[PDB]
Formats: structure tokens, sequence, C-alpha cells
């Protein structure tokens, strides 16, 4: 028997194996999230450490079946997946090491505390205390204490660890054969040995930029038209050519402009589509929420719910005794059981919240005929689009009218439309540059092109150049901004919401072309087009057992992650944008500073 | 008037597992198929050169019923010429069957919260099982070159796996209980008729 019939075999032990392993993590998992008890902690834990110790040792017992002797692809796809696991590649003492750096900067992110002046008891956390400043306030002068205070006594402790944290990662990188932690990172887009279809981590910086560039236009009008309304209303903070300050963004960091609306919409005598009241009016409850939601699969030709489905989620909230995690979840346990886990309110978000976590669900039924290994998104943005592109079709007044919720009396204008798209606008394509520009500073880092001794003056160049954002303070190097930010502390990459982002508009563009649709892509409903599902099921049911670059060309007919229909998404409001901004300066000034 | 215990192996308490496939033999009873067939708690009855439909009006020299618990994902497996798991490695069927396969659900029975761990199945096997073979061994499966010596290690897994039916699996991976009704006939005095 050859080297690739021994890891045949082996492959099968461990699915069967590692299936039942999985499925017991999960339940006790979700006993928790949804009885939260002490005993319950216990479960899970045990159930945890012996799903990682089971991983610690097939992944050893997988190194010796070496891969330069496998041929049949789909089998060294397993084989390697399996085989790159950091623990037993450094030494014992240097993983001791980094796993407590890691446990560390988690705690201090999500227990780090901030007291106001004169009151040393009345203190806040980041969730929910600060992040209801930042979100809600329009105050400049409470919105500027606590992106500082943030900053300047959590990220200075986060400080020495990160460094150690970038010291120990790269050597366990380079040991991996990776250039860099970074190098590691871009792995998850790596093809190789197949003809036509190969990619390599270094072409993925290539085409991130690439396609940056054409955002750009976008985002300088966005940037431009932004600037004047907060202009507006902080005329003695804002420049009309500077960099906009970094605490009036909606939020901590800056990373959305979602909250921005309220000063920057267009129409504001026109009011937004919320069926919230018309569900409460026709007495809608979480059940009839779903069973919608499973409604609109059905229509495209996806599968029902499976009857374990609705009796094993938990889709309100349990009571008043019983706690649960009320974070929207779609559980994949294996073994044919599925699951979401949401605290539902009648309400027109959790109602696409439900269309976008039942998209998951979709996912994960699709390719669980796959093996173990290759049950999972062609990379690390395709499960994320495809739950996104659900909530674009289920929000529009098109399906929001047939489905009862909106009244057949209800046309839209071009101004409500122009406020939906700048509200996209300010998720969506405000998040890109903040994206990039965030996963750049973190790739250079790991590459060596920035010293210790610059990282807070490199990090705020380039969110002076790139993401058109000025500190209001400036910052030493004790601070570690970067790491005030839940991804960074918490060892998590960022490039995914970038290509995920590009990869979604790419979905809907296709899935409305295979529906027929007539008109601007916005206004689309892949609903009752079997052909738009028939289309996607052709990628969901790969998984990860065939290259990310042909389960998008099973989508939409290309190869490569493209910017187009994102802009084809937002050109209504481009020209809107455009027109906008005659008679204001378009760009930013780097060097001006609200300090001064 | 002697009816056939059908009832001890359909109403069995406790069904073996695949890999060691029962067999009950039939002989000198009457047997009313009629009942089993029109009975409708079965989601599978499918025959095979016989036919289900009043069938009772035949007679055969010994009937062998073969009872054994899978997943409903490996049902498809107890039927001429299928592979796989099952089919190749646990109970195989000839490719001139004649007779009939029955199977339930069973998730109300051999299904346990945790896990119920008493059915088992044969992973790995040298070669394929000639129809009608049973293979109850134990001996550890050496997948190297190494010789094993009994006890399970590098490219050396004990052969048995185990289901592990819980009751919140998905009905591809939930219990069903398989009846196998095997119909023979020699140049021998036929002692199973029924009317
Ligand atoms: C297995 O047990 C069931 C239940 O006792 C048997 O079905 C019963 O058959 C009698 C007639 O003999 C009826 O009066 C009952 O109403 C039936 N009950 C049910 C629940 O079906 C069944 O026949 C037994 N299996 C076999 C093969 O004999
Ligand atoms: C969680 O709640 C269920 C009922 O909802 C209860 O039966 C169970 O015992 C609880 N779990 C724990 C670990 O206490
Ligand atoms: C890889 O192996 C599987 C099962 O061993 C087989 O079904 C498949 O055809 C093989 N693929 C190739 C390309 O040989
Ligand atoms: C879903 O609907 C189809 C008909 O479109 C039906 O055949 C199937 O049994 C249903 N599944 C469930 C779990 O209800
Ligand atoms: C989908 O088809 C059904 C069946 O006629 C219809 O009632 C519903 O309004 C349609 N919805 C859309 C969005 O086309
Ligand atoms: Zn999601």
């Amino acid at each position: 028997s050859t080297i690739e019939e021994q890891a045949k075999t082996f492959l099968d032990k461990f699915n069967h194996e590692a299936e039942d392993l999985f499925y017991q993590s999960s339940l006790a998992s979700w006993n928790y999230n949804t009885n939260i008890t002490e005993e319950n902690v216990q479960n899970m834990n045990n159930a945890g450490d012996k799903w990682s110790a089971f991983l610690k040792e097939q992944s050893t017992l997988a190194q010796m079946y070496p891969l330069q002797e496998i041929q049949n692809l789909t089998v060294k796809l397993q084989l390697q997946a399996l085989q790159q696991n950091g623990s037993s590649v450094l030494s014992e003492d240097k993983s001791k090491r980094l796993n407590t750096i890691l446990n560390t900067m988690s705690t201090i992110y999500s227990t780090g505390k901030v007291c106001n002046p004169d009151n040393p008891q009345e203190c806040l956390l980041l969730e929910p205390g600060l992040n209801e400043i930042m979100a809600n306030s329009l105050d400049y002068n409470e919105r500027l204490w606590a992106w500082e205070s943030w900053r300047s006594e959590v990220g200075k402790q986060l400080r020495p660890l990160y460094e150690e944290y970038v010291v120990l990662k790269n050597e366990m990188a380079r040991a991996n054969h990776y250039e860099d932690y970074g190098d590691y990172w871009r792995g998850d887009y790596e093809v190789n040995g197949v003809d036509g279809y190969d990619y390599s981590r270094g072409q993925l910086i290539e085409d991130v930029e690439h396609t940056f560039e054409e955002i750009k236009p976008l985002y300088e009008h966005l940037h431009a038209y932004v600037r004047a309304k907060l202009m507006n209303a902080y005329p003695s903070y804002i420049s009309p050519i500077g960099c906009l300050p970094a605490h009036l963004l909606g939020d901590m960091w800056g990373r959305f402009w979602t909250n921005l609306y309220s000063l920057t919409v267009p129409f504001g005598q026109k009011p937004n589509i919320d069926v919230t009241d018309a569900m409460v009016d026709q007495a809608w409850d979480a059940q009839r929420i779903f069973k919608e939601a499973e409604k609109f699969f059905v229509s495209v030709g996806l599968p029902n719910m499976t009857q374990g489905f609705w009796e094993n989620s938990m889709l309100t909230d349990p009571g008043n005794v019983q706690k649960a995690v009320c974070h929207p979840t779609a559980w994949d346990l294996g073994k044919g059981d599925f699951r979401i886990l949401m605290c539902t309110k009648v309400t027109m978000d959790d109602f696409l919240t439900a269309h976008h976590e039942m998209g998951h669900i979709q996912y994960d039924m699709a390719y669980a005929a796959q093996p173990f290994l290759l049950r999972n998104g062609a990379n690390e943005g395709f499960h994320e689009a495809v739950g996104e592109i659900m909530s674009l079709s289920a929000a529009t007044p098109k399906h929001l009218k047939s489905i009862g919720l909106l009244s057949p009396d209800f046309q839209e204008d071009n101004e409500t439309e122009i406020n939906f798209l700048l509200k996209q606008a300010l998720t969506i394509v405000g998040t890109l540059p903040f994206t990039y520009m965030l996963e750049k500073w973190r790739w250079m880092v790991f590459k060596g092109e920035i010293p210790k001794d610059q990282w807070m003056k490199k990090w705020w160049e380039m969110k002076r150049e790139i993401v058109g954002v000025v500190e209001p303070v400036p910052h030493d190097e004790t601070y570690c901004d970067p790491a005030s930010l839940f991804h960074v502390s918490n060892d998590y990459s960022f490039i995914r919401y970038y290509t995920r982002t590009l990869y979604q508009f790419q979905f809907q563009e296709a899935l409305c072309q295979a529906a027929k649709h007539e008109g601007p892509l916005h206004k689309c409903d892949i609903s009752n087009s079997t052909e738009a599902g028939q289309k996607l099921f052709n990628m969901l049911r790969l998984g990860k057992s065939e290259p990310w670059t042909l389960a998008l060309e099973n989508v939409v007919g290309a190869k490569n992650m493209n910017v187009r229909p994102l802009l084809n998404y937002f050109e209504p409001l481009f020209t809107w944008l455009k027109d906008q901004n005659k008679n204001s300066f378009v760009g930013w000034s780097t060097d001006w500073s609200p300090y001064a | 008037t002697n009816l056939c215990p059908f009832g001890e192996v359909f109403n069995a308490t406790r069904f073996a597992s695949v890999y060691a496939w029962n067999r009950k033999r039939i002989s000198n009873c009457v047997a009313d198929y009629s009942v089993l067939y029109n009975s409708a708690s079965f989601s599978t009855f499918k025959c095979y050169g016989v036919s289900p439909t009043k069938l009772n009006d035949l007679c055969f020299t010994n009937v062998y019923a073969d009872s054994f618990v899978i997943r409903g994902d490996e049902v498809r497996q107890i039927a001429p010429g299928q592979t796989g798991k099952i089919a190749d490695y646990n109970y195989k069927l000839p490719d001139d069957f004649t007779g009939c396969v029955i199977a339930w659900n069973s998730n109300n029975l051999d299904s346990k919260v945790g896990g119920n761990y008493n059915y088992l199945y044969r992973l790995f096997r040298k070669s394929n099982l000639k129809p009608f073979e049973r293979d109850i061994s134990t001996e550890i499966y050496q997948a190297g070159s190494t010789p094993c010596n009994g006890v399970e290690g590098f490219n050396c897994y004990f052969p048995l796996q185990s289901y592990g039916f819980q009751p919140t699996y998905g009905v591809g991976y939930q219990p069903y209980r398989v009846v196998v009704l095997s119909f023979e006939l020699l140049h021998a005095p036929a002692t199973v008729c029924g009317p």
C-alpha cells in the first residue's frame, strides 16, 4: 500500500472520530449559550478540551504522511489543513508564552474600564458604556474623552504585549515556511496545482490594492459630502480641506460611518422604510419571521428547514431566570443538526437578520455531504457574503410589498432611494478604506517594514493618507491604537471584511441577472427565481472542496475578485454625490489636525 | 395453523449491530405477509423478484429474517448491487436477491441524549463481503506495512466504529431498524406457505 492509500485510510478514521467529538463539543457549547450556568461552563470546557486535544494528536499524526507523495488533490487539501496547526511547531515554552499573551490581551480588551474625572467609582466599560458615547453622543468633548481614554488607559496596556505577540507569531509563521505572520494569514486565498485557477499569497496584496484604487473616487466623494455636513454641525472643529477627526465617526474607531446618518441624511423630510409597525399590527412572532425566511429560500429552489431546526433552535429569549448569549448565530453541529440561536424581537432589523442567519444555514446544509474538513466556505469571505445578499433582497420595497408588510400604495421616489444608498454607503463603503488600511499596517508590521519606534507614527500617517481620518490628540509610541480594536487584540485577520464586501455584490449582480431583474441593482429581489437559486447552489455545495477561484466562477463567471459590481450598486449615489460636491473640496490635506 | 414468529424479530427490545447482524430461520409456520406490507408503520418496504402485493399466495422452503440497525442515509445500501461502508464491510445482498427489505425509524428507541454507543459498524476490511457473509472479527486493521501487535497506533486502527446516536441528530444520521426477508426455494418440502 502506498503513502496516499495510507492517507485516505487515516482521514477516514479522522472524519468519523472528529465528527463525533465535534458534535459533543458543539452540543455542550450550545447548552451553555442557551442556559448560562456554572455547570454548563464546565461541560463546555471539558468537551472543548477533548476536541482540542484530539486535534493536536491528529495534527501530529497527519504530518507523518508527507504531502509530496499525495496526488489526489481533494486528499491533499484535507491532509494539508490538518497539518498546519501551530501548537506543535514552536517550543513548548514559546507556545506557552504566546497563549498567555493572547489571553491577557483578550482579557484587557473585555475587562478594560475607564473612569470619568472627579469620580473614580463611576467607570465605564467599552460595551456598553463607551460604545454608547461613540454611537449616540453629539457632544465633541464627550466623544473626544471616550476616544482618548480608551486608547490611553487600555491601549497603552496592550502595547508591550503586542510587541511580543508580533515577535512570537512571526517565529511560528517562519517555522511553518511562511515569510511572516501576515503571509500566513494571506494563505487562506492560496491555490496550487489547478491549471487556470491558481492563486498566490502575494497576488492578494496586488488585487486588494488594484481594486481599492477604483474604490477611491467613490470614497473621496462620500468623504467630501460627509465632511461638509459635519462642518455645518461642527463649524469650529472641522477644516473644509482637512481629514475628519477620528472621534466624530459614529463608533469607537470609525470602522463604520453608520451613525453619521442623522447628521448626513440627504432628505430629512422623507422617512425610512420601517415595517416594524406593520409586523406588530399583524401580530407577527418570531416563528412567523423565520417561517417567512424559510419561504424565501424555498421560492428560489433551496430546501426546507429540517424538522430538527424548528424543534432544537432557540428563536426567542428563554425568559427571566434562564439567561442566554443573545448574539445571533447559525450552528452547524454536524450529524445533520442545524440550529439558529437568536433572541428575536418583532422588528425589521431582526426580520432581516433571520434571512442573514438562515442564509448561513443553507450554506451549511449545502456542503454537509463534503468530508468534514471541507465543510466550510470557499474562503474566509464566502460565508458572510452569502448571508449579506439575503438581507439585500429581503429588505427591498419590492419584497416587502409581496409579503404584505409594505402597503401597495407606497411608491419609491428618487429621494428615498438616495437616502437608502447613502445609509448603505456609510456602512459598506466607509469601512473599506478602514479595513484595507488596518490590514495593510499589520502586513507591514509582520513584514518588518515598520520599526517599533514608528508603529504609531506610521499608523496615523496611513490613517490621514488612506482613510482621510486624523487623530484628535498626538500619540507617542506608548500607545497601541490598532490593539484598541477587538480583531487586532484578539488575533483575527481583517482583510476578510474587504474581500467579502466585493464578493457579495458580485454574487447579487450575478443572481439578479439570472433572475432577469430590470432596473438598478439595489432594487433587485431574487425571490421566486429558481435559476438564481440553482446558480447559487452550484457554489454552495462545493464547500472547500474546490479552489475559491472556481467556486466564485460558478456564480459570477469570473475567476477573481472584482470591484465593478460594487460600483454598479452605488452608481445612483455616486452621480448624486458628485453633483453635491461641485462647490466643495474633494480630497483632504494630511497636515491639518485638530490640535494645531 | 401455526403462526410464524415475526414478532420476535420486528418487536425485539434490542437489535444487533450491522457488523454482527442477526439471522432467524423461519420454518413450519403460517406467515401473514399482508399484515406487514399493509401496516404503514415502515418507511421502507421494497421487494426484489417477489412482489409485496398479496404474495402470501406462494410457498418457500425456508425464510431467513436478518435484522440490524444502521443510520438513515445507509438504508439505500441494503439493496442489490450497492456499494458503501455497510454494503462492502457489514452486510451484503446478492445481485440476484429474491426477497424484501423492511426498515423504519427508531430514534425513539436507539437514541440517547449524550450518545448511544451500543450499535457499531465495520469501518475497515481487507476486502469486500460475499453476499450474506458475516464478519465479527475484532483484529486491528493494518493499513501500513509495520505489524500492529494487537493494539491500535500509527496506521493501525481498531476496525469497529460506533454510531453514537443522539435524539437531536438529523434524519440521515438517526437510527433505522432493518429487517431483510430472504426467500429460499430448494427441491425440498417447502414448509412455509401461509394463507
Ligand atoms: C409488534 O407489536 C404491535 C403492537 O402490539 C403489533 O401490532 C398490533 O397487532 C394487533 C393484532 O395482532 C392489533 O390488535 C394491535 O392494535 C396492533 N398494535 C399496533 C401498535 O400496531 C405488531 O403486529 C407486532 N409486530 C409483529 C410483527 O407482529
Ligand atoms: C437549562 O434549562 C433546562 C430547561 O430549559 C433545564 O432542564 C436544564 O437543567 C438547565 N441546564 C442546566 C445545566 O442547569
Ligand atoms: C480521490 O479519492 C476519492 C475517494 O478516495 C475518489 O472518489 C476520487 O475520485 C479521487 N479523485 C481523484 C482525482 O482521483
Ligand atoms: C419541504 O417542502 C417540500 C416540498 O417543496 C417537501 O417535499 C419536504 O418534505 C419539506 N420538508 C420539510 C422538512 O418540511
Ligand atoms: C412570488 O410568487 C408568489 C406566487 O404567485 C406571489 O404570491 C408572490 O407575490 C411572488 N413574490 C415576488 C417577490 O415575486
Ligand atoms: Zn453572519
